[PDB]
RNA sequence: CGACUCUCGGCAACGGAUAUCUCGGCUCUCGCAUCGAUGAAGAACGUAGCGAAAUGCGAUACCUGGUGUGAAUUGCAGAA
RNA sequence: GGUGAACAGCCUCUGGCCAAUGGAACAAUGUAGGCAAGGGAAGUCGGCAAAACGGAUCCGUAACUUCGGGAAAAGGAUUG
RNA sequence: UAGGAGGGCGCGGCGGCCGAUGCAAAACCCGGGGCGCGAGCCCGGGCGGAGCGGCCGUCGGUGCAGAUCUUGGUGGUAGUAGCAAAUAUUCAAAUGAGAACUUUGAAGGCCGAAGAGGAGAAAGGUUCCAUGUGAACGGCACUUGCACAUGGGUAAGCCGA
């Protein structure tokens, strides 16, 4: 039936970890990441929810290479 | 660590305590109001006596659905009473602890008696049941704080 | 294929066989077993484990 | 006090109309009551030599009457509850069967 | 499953070392707050969703 | 007399309101214009003598180097 | 493994368990299981529920029929 | 009553004025004393341990008993309902502070091989193994555990990808 008998039966997984997001939301029969958009060129991202945006915008990660440009522009990007 | 009542003489009365004990609060209230203003010596034979399964405290305030003995007539008329061991046992730790301090401060221990006793509730603690239709309700122990002080009895 | 071709390097042996498996912390262990030539006991008194 | 004897427990009467799932435990603490009625002693081992015959027919069907032996003896360990215990064991009948024998003390 | 891929093996792995308790020399380090690992998670309670 | 109930005070509990705060928020204003195939944003995994998170960093891995200041770090030990 | 048509039910061997909180008592009303004198559906909307029949061998097997069935009809006997 | 207006009480700021405060401020408690018809105010005592009040002008997220109001806590119900499927446990001994529940042995039983046995797929992700245990958890209990803590363990030319 419905419910607690049919619950039973997730076995499958219908979603995998994507990699460019690692989020859980590789929709594999389709192979598209349900999240980022993936494989898309572009981001999957939508103006209706500013909460999923902020989730993901610039400044939620290490910002390994635009940390440093603010100091890089003070001083006029200068090599000796 | 100051208790609700001042000993009727400090220098000569002991003094036990215990906070948080996980037992009932109702069970151990109904103990301690059958071992107040009771000798040490017959509170520990009573008492211990009552773990045995041989005579009964006394329920009268958390007593509905309490049922019926002889062995509580000659206190409570009509009879209504129980045997709370997790009570008794606990409480007996606490006569000891008490007997013990008035051991090292120097008293009769066999002229004390139950001066002051008074149970209380405490933080209650918290688990989980499962019931029909996919709901759960909160399954909340009911812990007490013990608190007794032993005084040396005067002519 | 590196795991031999280091372990002659250093020490100044070689293996026989290597066998490697990843640990459940993530480390890889591997299990380098010596030509009878040399022997363990010695190759591990001279780096000091026992 | 050490003392002896032997006990013929009519076992049938004290277990009529008891559950069948229950008749062999019933049994055994019948065995135990009984002999804390005969000497009054608290503490009761019942031998497994005993265990084995009671259980030996089953936990439904129990023998009727238990030729048993009741020993009263001291209690040797130095913590103790009792200073006199009794240890309940099976008893060697006869060949005359339980016929006209009342209760013994054995020397 | 007995047959982990190696992404996942890799990822498990980490979970691992993402429970243990606090090291207890943290609890007596200066201006501190932490009072216990807030992110421990057991195998029964919580499924990892991967 | 006593138990039960109702009730008043004293004391004790449960609970965390109020009172005083605040390395936080919000609002307004001003200055500047600087991501990415020379691989960005994001993600994952690693990395500390004793570390899980967060902060940092990338097999040179809670850092390398120059400059500046000028005697520390700090929860413990240690080389200094 | 045995019975048995049989991977039915029932019992046992290898292997595994006695884990489902226990003590006392046997009141009403319950849940599950039975048995009942004479009658035999009168009960009830209604044979609902239960009881009865049930395997096998031998004999016998109606109306109707699409001539294939009905049919394991019905009705009897036997069984260690 | 619906409604309208006037005069006031009270909370929190700002511009001013007058003050209080470690010889005890704010808050809160009181069978304490009063004032006002009343909103409310003033004093006393206790806890408290650092701020606070009054008057004038003015401003506002300004006054609660209800909204099956929102968040948090607490009651009576109540030691009540209840803990009942899967036949079943019993005795010595050992450990232990403590044993109906641990372990060994013995006895009785069940699963009855389309199993309550031995292994796998997906799924879980360390539950596996050892040693130890204060708490919490295992809807009774526990020396015990699938719990907590520290360690260890998964080896492939041939089994799979
Ligand atoms: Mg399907
Ligand atoms: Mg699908
Ligand atoms: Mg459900
Ligand atoms: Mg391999
Ligand atoms: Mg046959
Ligand atoms: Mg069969
Ligand atoms: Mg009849
Ligand atoms: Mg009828
Ligand atoms: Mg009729
Ligand atoms: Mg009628
Ligand atoms: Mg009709
Ligand atoms: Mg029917
Ligand atoms: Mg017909
Ligand atoms: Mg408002
Ligand atoms: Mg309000
Ligand atoms: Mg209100
Ligand atoms: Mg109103
Ligand atoms: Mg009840
Ligand atoms: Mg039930
Ligand atoms: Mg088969
Ligand atoms: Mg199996
Ligand atoms: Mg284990
Ligand atoms: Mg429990």
């Amino acid at each position: 039936t419905k419910g607690t008998g049919s619950f039973g039966k997730r076995r499958n997984k219908t979603h995998t970890l994507c990699i460019r997001c690692g989020r859980r939301s590789f929709h594999l029969q389709k192979s598209t990441c349900s999240s980022c958009g993936y494989p898309a060129a572009r981001i999957r991202k939508y103006n209706w929810s500013v909460k999923a945006i902020r989730r993901k915008t610039t400044g939620t990660g290490r910002m390994r290479y635009m940390r440093h440009v603010p100091r890089r522009f003070k001083s006029n990007f200068r090599e000796g | 660590v100051k208790y609700s009542t001042d000993p009727a003489n400090p220098t000569k009365s002991a003094k036990a305590m215990g906070r948080d004990l996980r037992v009932h609060f109702k069970n151990t209230r109904e103990t301690a109001f059958a071992l107040r203003k009771m000798s040490l010596n017959k509170a520990k034979r009573y008492l211990e006596d009552v773990l045995a399964h041989k005579q009964a405290i006394p329920f009268r305030r958390y007593c509905r659905g309490v049922g019926r003995t002889a062995q509580v007539k000659n206190r409570q008329p009509n009879g209504q009473g129980r045997w709370p061991a997790k009570s008794a046992k606990f409480v007996l730790d606490l006569l000891k602890n008490a007997e013990s301090n008035a051991e090292v401060k120097g008293l009769d221990v066999d002229a004390l008696y139950i001066s002051h006793i008074q149970v209380n509730q405490a933080q209650k603690q918290r688990r989980r049941t499962y019931r029909a239709h996919g709901r759960i309700n909160p399954y909340m122990s009911n812990p007490c704080h013990i608190e007794l002080i032993l005084s040396e009895k005067e002519e | 294929k590196k795991i031999k071709a280091a372990v002659k390097k250093m020490y100044d042996i070689q293996a026989k066989k290597v066998n490697t498996l990843i640990r459940p912390d993530g480390k890889k262990k591997a299990y380098v077993k010596l030509t009878p030539d040399y022997d363990a006991l010695d190759v591990a008194n001279k780096i000091g484990i026992i | 006090e050490v003392v002896t004897r032997e006990y013929t427990v009519n076992l049938h009467k004290r277990l009529h109309g008891c559950t069948f799932k229950k008749k062999a435990p019933n049994a055994i603490k019948e065995i135990r009551k009984f002999a804390q009625k005969a000497m009054g002693t608290n503490d009761v081992r019942i031998d497994v030599k005993l265990n084995k015959h009671i259980w030996s027919s089953g936990i439904r069907s129990v023998p009727r009457r238990v030729r048993v032996r009741i020993a009263r003896k001291r209690n040797d360990e130095e913590d103790a509850k009792e200073e006199l215990y009794s240890l309940v064991t099976v008893a060697e009948v006869p060949q005359e069967g339980l016929k006209g024998l009342g209760t013994k003390v054995v020397e | 499953p007995s047959h982990k891929t190696f992404r996942i093996k890799q990822k498990l792995a980490k979970k691992q070392r993402q429970n243990r308790p606090i090291p207890y020399w943290i609890r007596m380090r200066t201006d501190n707050t932490i009072r216990y690992n807030a992110k421990r998670r057991h195998w029964r309670r919580t499924k990892l969703g991967f």
